């Protein structure tokens, strides 16, 4: 009852850490879709600097 | 005669008391080694619990 209980407490922690890393992976991929969108908004802002009538 | 033979007839029952100790000296130990070889069922239980752990 000590071998079976210490294995099942670590088997649950092995599965719970797997879904913990799965939750952070979709959250980190969602952050990359905001990062390049912010990066795309920065490159399109430099084209407003390119023409002179809209920039002034 | 009668007095010397009655001490040898009591000596036959004197070995009946030593056989009464012989029946409780081995049976206390021949069953205790059977109570120590019963761990092979417990080694079978640890081997069976290593199957469900696998």
């Amino acid at each position: 009852e000590k071998k079976e209980k210490q294995i099942e407490q670590q088997k649950k922690i092995q599965m719970s850490n797997l879904m913990n890393q799965a939750r952070l992976k979709v959250l980190r991929a969602r952050d990359d879709l905001i990062t390049d969108l912010l990066n795309e908004a920065k490159q399109r802002l430099s084209k407003v600097v390119k023409d002179t009538t809209r920039y002034q | 005669q009668g007095i010397q033979q009655l001490l040898q007839a009591e000596k036959r029952a004197a070995e009946k008391v030593a056989d009464a100790r012989k029946r409780k000296a081995r049976r206390l130990k021949q069953a205790k080694e059977e109570a120590q070889m019963e761990v092979d069922q417990y080694r079978r239980e640890r081997e069976q619990e290593f199957q469900s752990k696998q």
